[PDB]
């Protein structure tokens, strides 16, 4: 049960989610499994390999937007992604977006 | 069209070819998972339960043996790759994927067989020696090994 | 022998009884919950097992029925509380539980046994052969499930004294599961008459998939001999029926419970 | 605005700091869009 | 004290309802347009 700073589908106890998996700092008490967050979603999970939890945050999802000044005069438009950092969205972001 | 370029989602989400100036929302947008993470409960054992089938001696027909499988993962394909295993079929449950599936209780015994009688231990025939000694029940559980 | 009976006495439970119910992790959420639960402030029973009558034995052992779940506890100073043996007619013809904590082994069994009329066991380990302590049956008739793991118990005292343990337990059997909640801390004061008032949290420690149908409580007493007849020292434990409420649970930072409602 | 701020909106729209009630919410599809004059323009 | 104003918000059903289920965009395809009307709807509640 292992990969990194990708979201990606498990099966982790028959939990079937998608989320970038990272490094967490919850210190869950010996017996406790799963996570929880005041939603009542799934936000950490115990390590089956190891004794070191780790944190689920789904990754970067929005809608988008468009701005046109009127087809007349120029068909020109620009884009606005809602609340995403630029930089995790580039323009190169086509192949797997 | 709907998915050529921006002016073209426009007006598919306007339903009309002319748009005004303004700022319109025509769909959304989210990052499609790339790999699988394999999952695995990282469980570390297997089970002893080849004590029972293969040792010094073998449990007569009328005093059959007394022993479960209990908190294992003993695989069953290896079983069935064996060539000495050769009853894998099963008749209410997977033949091939049995060890797969979850199961309880699983009791084990041990008699001696003539050859020609497995096919006569099943309910609904008596055999030479399952007439006296050995028997299943109406509707047998598990599979024939 | 031939004691007397004695009538059970009465004390408050006061805020005493709450389990985690599920094994998921949660943190600054105040969740709130349906299920089986001590009370509040409840009369428990508070049992204590001493030396009786400067040397004769006491059998204040009765058949508790088991009904829906139970708050054993204790607030014991040495090893000699021991035993939670279930039965629903206490014969050879029933299955029955035992279980016994044979050094570091729980030694679970689920086989039918004999029950003498006042099964005990022996603080103090028997010379040269292993323990006449099996005096508690003598016949085992078929055998369904075993378990033997470390001892269920971790509490220690070689430390010193001045301290004792506060072993608290919730014995609950349903829809063929039995959980068992365990939790241990030291004590400030001898004060054996009521529970001190302290938030405490009983853990989930074994689970059992066995499907017995159980009805009635048995326990099991600890004494070597005089050291007339089988005698032992001071101890005193309690039971707590339990039955379904609703909870409104807060939890803390770390995933503790600190208080409910 | 110190008394009024023990809760507002969050004051974050980047969602970048998101490693929690609004972020973890904007999983589930509540989003909140800024005011166009902000309050140094008010 | 009068109030002025309130926050801005928008909701995906698609998202909301079925959360990474094509499956259910599918099936809520036949159902025409659920969802224009809300998303109208609250944008005239912003712009108001
Ligand atoms: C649990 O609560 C403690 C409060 O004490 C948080 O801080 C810990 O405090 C103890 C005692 O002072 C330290 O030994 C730990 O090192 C502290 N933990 C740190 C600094 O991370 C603790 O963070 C809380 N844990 C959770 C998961 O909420």
């Amino acid at each position: 049960n292992l990969v990194k700073n990708k979201c990606v589908n498990f099966n982790f106890n028959g939990l079937k989610g998608t989320g970038v998996l990272t490094e967490s700092n919850k210190k869950f008490l010996p017996f406790q499994q799963f996570g929880r967050d005041i939603a009542d979603t799934t936000d950490a999970v115990r390590d089956p390999q190891t004794l070191e939890i780790l944190d689920i945050t789904p990754c970067s999802f929005g809608g988008v937007s468009v701005i046109t000044p009127g087809t007349n005069t120029s068909n020109q438009v620009a884009v606005l992604y809602q609340g995403v950092n630029c930089t995790e969205v580039p323009v190169a972001i086509h192949a797997d977006q | 069209d709907c998915a050529l370029d921006p002016l073209s989602e426009t007006k598919c989400t306007l339903k009309s070819f002319t748009v005004e100036k303004g700022i319109y929302q025509t769909s959304n947008f989210r990052v499609q998972p790339t790999e699988s993470i394999v999952r695995f409960p990282n469980i570390t054992n297997l089970c002893p339960f080849d004590e029972v089938f293969n040792a010094t001696r073998f449990a007569s027909v009328y005093a059959w043996n007394r022993k479960r499988i209990s908190n294992c993962v003993a695989d069953y394909s290896v079983l069935y790759n064996l060539a000495p295993f050769f009853t894998f079929k099963c008749y209410g449950v997977s033949p091939t994927k049995l060890n797969d599936l979850c199961f309880t209780n699983v009791y084990a015994d041990s008699f001696v067989i003539r050859g020609d009688e497995v096919r006569q231990i099943a309910p609904g025939q008596t055999g030479n020696i399952a007439d006296y000694n050995y028997k299943l029940p109406d509707d047998f559980t598990g599979c024939v090994i | 022998t031939t004691r007397t009976q004695l009538p059970p006495a009465y004390t408050n439970s006061f805020t005493r009884g709450v389990y985690y119910p599920d094994k998921v992790f949660r943190s600054s959420v105040l969740h709130s919950t349906q299920d089986l639960f001590l009370p509040f402030f409840s009369n428990v029973t508070w049992f204590h097992v001493i030396s009786g009558t400067n040397g004769t034995k006491r059998f204040d052992n009765p058949v508790l029925p088991f009904n829906d779940g139970v708050y054993f506890a204790s607030i014991e100073k040495s090893n000699i509380i021991r035993g939670w043996i279930f039965g629903t007619t206490l014969d050879s013809k029933t299955q029955s539980l035992l279980i016994v904590n044979n050094a570091t082994n729980v030694v679970i069994k689920v086989c039918e046994f004999q029950f003498c009329n006042d099964p005990f066991l022996d603080h103090k380990n028997n010379k040269s052969w292993m323990e006449s302590e099996f005096r508690v049956y003598s016949s085992a008739n078929n055998c369904t499930f075993e378990y033997v793991s470390q001892p269920f118990l971790m509490d220690l005292e070689g430390k010193q004294g001045n301290f004792k343990n506060l072993r608290e337990f919730v014995f609950k059997n349903i829809d063929g599961y039995f959980k068992i909640y365990s939790k241990h801390t030291p004590i400030i004061v001898r004060e054996p008459e009521d529970l001190p008032q302290g938030f405490s949290a009983l853990e989930p420690l074994v689970d059992l998939p066995i499907g017995i149908n159980i009805t009635r409580f048995q326990t099991l007493l600890a004494l070597h001999r005089s050291y007339s007849g089988w005698t032992a020292g001071a101890a005193a434990y309690y039971v707590g029926y339990l039955q379904p409420r609703t909870f409104l649970l807060k939890y803390n930072e770390n995933g503790t419970i600190t208080d409910a409602v | 605005f110190n008394k009024v701020t023990l809760a507002d909106a969050g004051f974050i729209k980047q969602y970048g700091d998101c490693l929690d009630l609004i972020c973890a919410q904007k999983f589930k599809g509540l989003t909140v869009l800024p005011p166009l004059l902000t309050d140094e323009m008010i | 004290i009068l109030p002025v104003s309130m926050t801005k918000t928008s909701v995906d059903c698609t998202m909301y309802i079925c959360g990474d289920s094509t499956e259910c965009s599918n099936l809520l395809l036949q159902y025409g347009s659920f969802c224009t009307q809300l998303k109208r709807a609250l944008t005239g509640i912003a712009v108001e």
